[PDB]
């Protein structure tokens, strides 16, 4: 009915735990076996989980945590320390979040501290504990980076069990830390490039769709996990993932195009189709520049016209107003075009308010709002791309443009 | 040559001596006439070719005796401004405190001593168009201090192009009386004969010099010059613009606005720690790259 | 110690405890000034006031009116006046001053004004608006304006006054129109800028995508120099003030205002500069008050200022007349001196206010004449007259045979003129010629008419316009000192550099100078100078030094040191910069 | 209220915000021209669902503590004082305080950001922190995104979570039309207003498609229009005399108060009274400046240096405009200023006090950003019938002088 609205919502809106693996299996188990030694026995561990963006990272170790603290022993002693880079970006906000995470807001009472080795030294002491850095490259922009030192300097086995698991994107993170941290750093990582071939990804895309064993009603279950089989070996349905998939590769925008294929399954249309992926693939696929110069009156593009014709001369060297009205005059020299100076001054501001025209100069005054050198951010392909597009363009406009 | 060795070969006898003296012993008729037009709310500057230093001192030691006065050295590279105000503030209305930026110190230091006019003091700036003092904030400041009723200013310009400096606005606030007193003492005082080519310097560029502009400084501030250092070093195997540095203060946490980076990138160029080569702007360091990593330590 | 490592020190007297002693009957000299003074600023800033009345009532109307469209509708464009002040920068705040009283008697209470120099961002600006509108009647927001405007009417709109439009940031100016137009029905705000130069600042400092949410009327202020002829036709062409000034230096002041800045208070400055000039020196500038009193003062002198009265130049040609017996009465005998000052000084008196008298009809006479020839204000005529004889010249015979052809339809309102200046002053010493200016007045062959009046007031000018100069005693209330006076207002400071390199005789008179100067010239610089002339933008060290160490002898080691110091001493003066050296400012 | 010409994009919104429980986007960012109705449909699409949703101005909200108190308040008004907070670490904690409140703590709560390119010019951390909302909280909550700027300039260098961005694609003819036609005066026909309409848009659509200013232009010209219907000169039928009328006058009304040198009110009241053209000057036309002597002599050596080579200096005293003013020395200024005027000049304090005083003005604009008192460069910024006028007044011929 509508259960199948709230389940794949879930599974696609947020990130919702999914019962199955795609393709890291070798990751995870080095993983588990790093906390599942540092939970049981008295290690300390820093690993780095790099990989791109939307790849499983926070997935990961949000899975590896839950399936480890399913043990008994375990969940009674460890204690969790989330911390992000976003949110904290300063010593003092990170050691008051470190005391209100691990509930000590009552041990201390309000005694100030000579050092931040010491007070972190004195939390600690007073139980393994798992630190999670997530927004790793972050925490290097710090101006002394006493935080990763702290950390790594107390996991070089000062008899507190301490694993620190940082989560970055950044694919060159080890040459932003300096000396220090990274001489105390161990040098564990763990990749994880979203690595695997075409019929892996229709695989993940029929597998995702598909419901769960659980479900109220079964026979309606089997209907719809039937007709993703369908839909799964279908050329039209093949040839969107597969412009899909010379993109991305990643698991999120897959998310997305299946959310605007999913959204639009009514009551009166309780199936997919493939119209509806064709759709979905063309609402995410829009080019947002073209749709900018599709909004712009017929001045303005006289304008860009005037501009392109001026850097296939000077050919990118900086323009002002006067060089581009001194060539859009002599266009409508040889009537119905005909304007004074200040209606092509206002055209000219409105590209400047679109972002389609950049000032070089970042002018902390004014200067004279004409005889200012300006950039035009278009290829010549996009106002030819753009200029096709237009609804109707007149003749002699697209004349000049074309010759 | 040394500069020990020219402080300590300076045993000239000038030719004029006697006229000199008496050159010298007319403008000490006018300190009466000048304490006067003080009173009724004009300001005096002094231009000449000597070194009006030893008129003011004995200016000071002829009539300021018992008045509050302050007296302020231009010359002495470490000065700015805040160091003015901090003493008028800590020395003179004891308040001793922190004020959250300059122009608010200065909107406090005003509305004290216009609440109380029987407290009185007088300002004896030595050189006021040194490097430190130029500028329109440091004059803006200076004016906003001298237009009131009970602040009085006596002043001394060397510069040659000096009455550039301030506009319609500001000789409105400082409201001049242009006095001449050409002495002909040298400057043995003012002049430091440092960035010269003829004298060695005792060491042309030490890292001392960077690291002693570098106390005064703020932290953050510190944290905006030391990327600085870090883009540069890495460009010696053959500028960086305003627009490039302002997105890398911005993911590293320390402008909100470019106004602030604009505002402090003025104070490295006062303090010449900056030199824009202009191309489109750009941004280098003067300090060569073996001292500037030298300097990471 | 007044040099050490510290920046600045600070001198106070320890466990210690007026102005007339440095102006030393210095005494009532000094409090004569500060009456007179105090009487010319007060009647400045009365006429300050009573000058710009005109457009104030316009300001007030458009106020009134837009407030009425805000009654009307509680979308709205923010009404706005871009009044022009002139480029005289230095006069504007008085000016805001008055039209900071006129809205608060008539439009509203609430009126604040923005310095731009206060706001260098979007938080200092609205700190600073919200603490003056607290004040009359901790991170301040923009809903905090509102709250404060519903809360304290529990009507009138709020008005800002932008003081000078020229120097805000243009992000404070925009951010603070967007923010402000989408809350116009809680707050009812009116924007006033003082723009100085031209309206076209506007377009400058605002994009068409802002200034359209503005709805702006233009109004003006009354130019520079009908502000400076009304001050002039009250502060010195007139008998209530007694202090006078030579008209030289009235040349130096009027081209201190129409050359370099248009200011009136600058002209105020000059006046209270040679005021205090004349007061300072002159010791029998005691005698100058209001007439009645200078009287009473002049009884009470003593033996000193009586010889002061007979040293004066004036006073001694008017002894050189009548020789043989009232000379020696004067010279000899202290009491008839005593008197005959007394009658000398009531002559001046009536001679200035006739002569100001006959002045204003002589410029309703030239008013008439469009080609102006003596001149359009009332204060070039006084300045043209004030030191020449204006009979003797060509320019009024000139002015005379241009005057000739006019008809009696201008004249007759001429003459209504000249009767209603008569009229306006009473007690006057020219009674007859305001009963024949009656006479020829009203009258029921026209050429013969003409011709009586015209010689009428060629018998007026040459009567009563002789100059100051040819009276006794004079020099008790004018004022020359020009000189100076234009060094004190004006100084060159790099023409006073010139003049004491290339000449040192000047200051050192010791036969120093023949025209190549002398070797034992003035210590060190204008060697370093005069060899420094001659180059072409191109100096090298080495060879500059020996080019002066070439001249300076006619050890090495005390030379060449010397050489260190005067390229140091002009490096600090900023005739060299470092860069051999090869730069040459000064050419 | 009504939603005129947009039913896709109602459609898909409505769509995507799903029933009240269920969850939505994490960040959406809807982009398009200057009236496109994003912040109407948005607005009026919200209110009338019913849905709990807090709007917020980034324009009014220059700080971060600002905006995060302004979301944390309106939040709180709603859940059946005064919360502070300065850091963003703050807010996550605040708003998974104040969300579990019975109202809000099943629905799905809406917090709209107009004006969201203003964003790009506060802290680093708040634009990311705002893509990723629900995540960090975890607690059913949709940050809408309404901006004018493509997507491509708002991403950070390293990269952050996707909004799905939604086009609000502009109006043409036909929807312009339909737009300004729904509220027609009811004195007159709906088809009298609608050719009214018509007759506007033939000549104003090749210079303008913004609605807004479309629409005050149609508020301001239509007493003028329906002029000779009241005088009896021709009937609400005849369209084309009515036509005739109306165009000279809309072309005199393009070039005045389009661009708003005529103000509207002085325009309505030029317009009553059958006085509107070639009365009044404007904002432009009154370029007169009333000048000094020495400043008008100094303003023009300025301009005279600065649009002419150094090497003609010898043979006029003694690459066009197109390009611009290049800026000159103060030593270049000083010469010219002595040659260019007959009486004799000494350098007294008060012509460098007027070298720094149109500084001080939009006259001169100093772009020496080295030491400024040894040598500062100078660059005149003012047009050439400005100058002119100027030379006319003191009777100097700038034009021979001028090298092009
Ligand atoms: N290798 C994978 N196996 C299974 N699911 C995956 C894999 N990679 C991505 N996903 C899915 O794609 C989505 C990615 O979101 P996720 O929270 O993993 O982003 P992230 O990369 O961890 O975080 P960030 O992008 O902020 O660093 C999740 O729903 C996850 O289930
Ligand atoms: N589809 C529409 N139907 C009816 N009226 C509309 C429509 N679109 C816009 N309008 C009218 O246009 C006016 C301005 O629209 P709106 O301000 O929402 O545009 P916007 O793109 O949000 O502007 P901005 O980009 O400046 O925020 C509104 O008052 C509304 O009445
Ligand atoms: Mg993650
Ligand atoms: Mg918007």
């Amino acid at each position: 009915l509508s259960q199948v609205q709230r389940i794949l919502r879930e599974r696609f809106c947020r990130q919702s735990p999914h019962s199955n693996l795609f393709g890291v299996q070798v990751q995870y188990k080095h993983l588990s076996e790093l906390l599942k030694r540092t939970a049981l026995h008295g290690e300390s561990n820093s690993v780095l989980i790099i990989g791109p963006r939307g790849s499983g990272k926070t997935m990961l170790i949000n899975h590896a945590l839950k399936e480890l603290m399913e043990i008994e022993e375990v969940s009674e002693n460890v204690l969790q320390v989330h911390l992000n880079g976003l949110l904290q970006i300063n010593d003092k906000i990170a050691l008051k979040e470190i005391t209100r995470q691990l509930n000590l807001e009552n041990v201390v009472g309000d005694k100030v501290f000579g050092s931040f080795a010491e007070n972190l030294s004195f939390l600690l002491e007073a139980c393994p504990v798992i630190f999670i850095l997530d927004e790793f490259d972050l925490f290097a922009h710090h101006k002394n980076q006493t935080l990763l030192y702290n950390l790594f300097d107390i996991s070089q086995s000062a008899q507190t069990p301490i694993a620190v698991i940082g989560l970055t994107c950044r694919l060159d993170i080890l040459e932003l830390l300096e000396k220090r941290v990274k001489s105390r750093f161990s040098h564990r990582q763990i990749h994880l490039m979203n690595s695997f071939g075409f019929p892996q990804y229709v695989k993940i895309f029929k597998e995702q769709l598909s419901l769960p064993a659980e479900f109220p009603d079964k026979v309606f279950a089997e209907k719809w996990n039937e007709n993703v089989q369908y839909l799964s070996e279908d050329r039209s349905v093949q040839e969107v993932l597969q412009k899909h998939f010379n993109i991305s590769k990643n698991l999120r925008s897959l998310h997305m195009l299946l959310m605007l294929a999913l959204n639009r399954v009514t009551a009166s249309h309780p199936f997919m189709t493939a119209v509806d992926l064709m759709e979905a693939s063309q609402l995410c696929s829009m080019d947002s520049k073209a749709n900018i110069v599709h909004g712009l009156s017929v001045l303005e593009i006289c304008l860009i016209i005037a501009m392109k014709h001026l850097n296939d001369i000077y050919e990118e060297e900086p323009f002002n107003f006067q060089m581009v009205y001194n060539e859009f005059q002599k266009f409508v020299q040889r009537s119905v075009y005909n304007f004074e100076k200040p209606v092509v001054m206002k055209a000219f501001e409105h590209l400047q308010q679109l972002e389609l025209i950049k000032p070089m100069e970042r002018t902390s005054g004014n200067s004279q709002r004409e005889y200012q050198l300006m950039k035009l951010l278009l290829d010549n392909t996009q106002i030819m791309n753009a200029l096709q597009k237009y609804p109707n363009c007149p003749t002699d406009v697209r004349q000049w443009a074309t010759s | 040559d040394q500069q020990t060795l020219r402080n300590l070969l300076s045993k000239v006898s000038p030719s004029f001596s006697a006229e000199l003296k008496q050159l010298n012993q007319q403008y000490e008729k006018l300190f009466h006439k000048w304490m006067l037009q003080l009173h009724l709310g004009f300001n005096i500057v002094l231009y000449g070719l000597g070194s009006k230093r030893d008129l003011l001192e004995r200016f000071r030691t002829t009539m300021l005796q018992d008045s509050i006065h302050v007296v302020i050295n231009g010359f002495f590279p470490g000065i700015s401004v805040k160091s003015v105000l901090n003493s008028i503030t800590e020395e003179v209305l004891d308040h001793m405190g922190t004020f959250r930026s300059i122009l608010d110190q200065l909107d406090w230091i005003v509305n004290k001593f216009k609440e109380d006019s029987s407290l009185e003091l007088f300002l004896l700036i030595h050189n006021l168009d040194s490097q430190m003092l130029r500028g329109e904030k440091s004059q803006q400041i200076i004016g906003q201090l001298s237009s009131l009723h009970n602040i009085y200013l006596i002043a001394s310009i060397d510069h040659l192009n000096a009455p550039l400096m301030w506009d319609h606005a500001k000789q409105s606030l400082f409201n001049w009386l242009w006095y001449e007193t050409t002495t002909y003492s040298p400057y043995t005082e003012e002049t430091s004969y440092e960035n010269s080519l003829l004298v060695k310097q005792s060491g042309s560029l030490p890292l001392s010099s960077l690291t002693h502009v570098l106390r005064s400084l703020t932290p953050n501030a510190r944290g905006i010059f030391r990327l600085l250092i870090k883009y540069q070093l890495d460009n010696q195997d053959n500028g960086l613009s305003f627009q490039d540095f302002y997105q890398q203060c911005r993911e590293a946490f320390l402008v909100n606005s470019d106004l602030t980076l604009r505002a402090q990138l003025t104070e490295f160029r006062d303090h010449k720690l900056i030199r824009t080569k202009k191309g489109v702007e750009y941004l280098l360091i003067p300090v060569d790259n073996g001292t500037l990593t030298d300097f990471l330590e | 110690t007044s040099s050490m490592s510290k920046g600045c020190f600070v001198f106070k007297p320890n466990s210690k405890k007026p102005i007339e002693d440095y102006f030393n009957d210095s005494k009532l000299r000094f409090e004569t000034y500060q009456l007179i003074w105090q009487q010319m600023k007060s009647e400045n800033e009365r006429l300050q006031e009573e000058l710009n009345k005109n457009l104030f009532d316009n300001l007030i109307e458009f106020l009134q009116k837009s407030h009425s469209g805000f009654q009307k509708n509680s979308l709205r464009e923010i009404p706005t006046a871009a009044l022009v002040l002139g480029v005289n920068v230095t006069d504007h705040d008085l000016t805001f001053g008055s039209l900071t009283e006129a809205l608060q008697n008539n439009v509203t209470p609430y009126v604040v004004s923005l310095q731009a120099k206060d706001c260098p961002d979007m938080k200092h600006f609205l700190q600073k608006l919200i603490s003056q509108l607290m004040d009359c009647c901790t991170h301040y927001s923009m809903d905090s304006l509102s709250s404060w405007y519903m809360t304290v009417t529990q009507s009138p709109p709020v008005v800002v006054i932008l003081k000078d439009m020229e120097s805000f940031a243009t992000k404070v100016l925009q951010d603070f129109i967007i923010i402000s137009s989408q809350h116009l029905h809680e707050f009812p705000l009116i924007l006033i800028f003082g723009i100085a130069t031209s309206p076209i600042i506007i377009h400058r400092l605002l994009p068409h995508a802002v200034s359209s949410l503005l709805c702006i009327e233009l109004f003006q202020s009354l130019s520079c120099k009908e502000h400076l002829t009304t001050v002039l036709d009250k502060l010195l062409l007139t008998t209530q003030f007694p202090f006078k000034i030579n008209e030289k230096v009235l040349q130096v002041l009027t081209n201190i205002f129409l050359y370099h800045d248009f200011s009136v208070q600058n002209f105020i400055k000059g006046l209270q500069l040679s005021l205090l000039e004349h007061f300072y020196s002159q010791p029998l500038s005691v005698l100058c008050c209001n007439l009645p009193e200078a009287k009473r003062r002049i009884n009470f002198l003593s033996n000193n200022q009586c010889e002061n009265i007979r040293r004066l130049p004036s006073f001694r040609r008017y002894v050189e007349k009548q020789a043989s017996e009232k000379q020696v009465a004067l010279l000899t005998n202290e009491r008839y001196l005593k008197e005959e000052t007394q009658l000398l000084l009531e002559n001046l008196h009536v001679y200035h206010m006739n002569y100001f008298l006959v002045l204003r009809c002589l410029h309703k006479f030239t008013s008439s004449l469009p080609k102006y020839p003596l001149g359009r204000q009332i204060r070039e005529l006084y300045c043209t007259c004030l030191e020449k004889n204006i009979w003797d010249s060509e320019e009024y015979a000139s002015v005379l045979q241009l005057l000739r052809m006019l008809a009696k339809d201008e004249l007759m309102t001429i003459l209504e003129k000249c009767f209603k200046v008569f009229k306006s002053y009473c007690e006057n010493h020219l009674g007859s010629t305001a009963k024949r200016i009656e006479e020829f007045l009203a009258q029921f062959k026209f050429e013969v008419l003409r011709e009586n009046v015209v010689n009428f007031i060629d018998c007026l000018v040459r009567e009563y316009l002789l100059p100051p100069e040819t009276q006794p005693l004079h020099e008790v209330v004018y004022f020359s000192a020009a000189h100076a006076l234009r060094e004190h207002l004006n100084a060159a400071p790099r023409i006073a550099l010139h003049t004491a390199l290339n000449n040192p005789y000047y200051y050192l008179k010791n036969e120093a100078l023949k025209s190549g100067c002398i070797p034992n010239i003035a210590p060190d610089i204008c060697i370093a100078y005069k060899l420094h002339l001659e180059c072409s933008r191109l100096i090298n060290l080495v060879d500059w030094s020996e080019a002066f160490a070439t001249v300076v002898t006619a050890m090495n080691e005390i030379i060449h040191a010397r050489f260190i110091r005067a390229v140091s001493e002009l490096e600090l003066l900023g005739f060299i910069k470092p860069t051999t050296d090869h730069v040459a400012r000064l050419t | 209220n009504v939603v005129l010409c947009r039913e896709s994009q109602v459609s898909i919104l409505q769509s995507l915000f799903g029933e009240r429980h269920h969850f939505s986007f994490p960040s959406i960012f809807i982009y398009g021209h200057t009236a496109s109705g994003k912040t109407y449909v948005t607005q009026t699409l919200l209110k009338t669902l019913e849905l709990p949703h807090v709007f917020v101005n980034c324009v009014e909200c220059f700080t971060l503590r600002l905006l995060l108190e302004q979301i944390l308040n309106k939040l709180n008004h709603l859940s059946s004082t005064e919360i502070t907070c300065e850091t963003f670490n703050d807010f996550v904690r605040l708003f998974k305080q104040v969300t579990t409140a019975e109202n809000l703590k099943d629905q799905t709560v809406y917090i709209v950001l107009d004006k969201a390119e203003y964003l790009r010019d506060m802290e680093a951390n708040l634009l990311p922190g705002f893509l990723r909302l629900q995540e960090l909280a975890d607690r059913n909550v949709t940050v809408l995104f309404l901006s004018e700027i493509v997507w491509e300039k708002f991403r950070p260098n390293t990269g952050c979570f996707e909004p799905f961005v939604l086009y609000f694609p502009d109006y043409s003819i036909g929807n312009l039309q339909k737009i300004l036609s729904h509220d027609h005066p009811p004195e007159y026909s709906a088809d009298f207003y609608a050719a009214y309409i018509n007759i506007l848009l033939g000549v104003f659509y090749t210079v303008c498609r913004d609605l807004k200013e479309l629409r005050h232009l149609a508020v301001l010209n239509f007493p003028k229009y329906c002029e000779p219907v009241v005088k009896g000169e021709a009937s609400e039928r005849d369209t084309r005399k009515l036509w005739r009328n109306i165009e000279p006058h809309l072309k005199k009304a393009m070039q005045t108060v389009y661009l708003r040198e005529i103000s509207s009110s002085q325009w309505e009241k030029l317009q009553k009274d059958d006085t509107d053209p070639g009365q009044l000057k404007g904002l432009s036309a009154h370029t007169h400046v009333e000048l000094p002597y020495y400043s008008k002599f100094i303003l023009i050596a300025a301009y005279l240096a600065s649009y002419n080579p150094a090497r003609t200096d010898k043979r006029f005293f003694l690459s066009n405009h197109l390009l611009g003013p290049k800026p000159f020395p103060l030593d270049r200024l000083l010469a010219i200023l002595y040659s260019i005027v007959d009486s004799r000049v000494a350098p007294t304090a008060n012509i460098f006090s007027q070298i720094t005083s149109l500084v001080t003005l939009q006259l001169l604009t100093l772009v020496g950003h080295d030491d400024q008192l040894d040598g500062p460069k100078y660059k005149c910024t003012v047009s050439l019938d400005f100058i002119r006028a100027i030379a006319r007044t003191v009777n100097f011929d700038i034009i021979k002088y001028l090298y092009d």
